[PDB]
């Protein structure tokens, strides 16, 4: 048996940290944001 | 756009020059309609000032 000091448990709090390597685009979960253009055969206002 | 664009890059002054030219002859028939419709004369807008 090994008594040690501790940290309390008061005197600490576990803070949930979210790492993200880059910022996702406008339209991350489309594949082709770019055919709503090529698909616009009449035209756009 | 991309095709108008196009087309744009493959025209001559000449194709643009009678693009433009009928547009003015059409538009001045319009108006030409539209002043003997309403009368259009220095008097009647003179009348209306």
């Amino acid at each position: 048996i090994k008594t040690a000091p501790v940290v309390p448990p008061t005197e600490q709090r576990d803070m949930v940290q979210e790492e993200r390597v880059g910022t996702p685009v406008k339209n991350a979960g489309n594949a082709n944001p770019a055919a709503d253009s090529d698909n616009a055969t009449e035209g756009v206002v | 756009g991309r095709r108008l664009a196009a087309m744009f890059y493959y025209t001559n002054a000449d194709k643009m020059l009678s693009l433009t030219f009928g547009l003015a002859g059409q538009l001045r028939a319009a108006a030409d309609t539209t002043v003997a419709k309403f009368q259009i004369c220095p008097h009647t807008i003179a009348r209306a000032q």
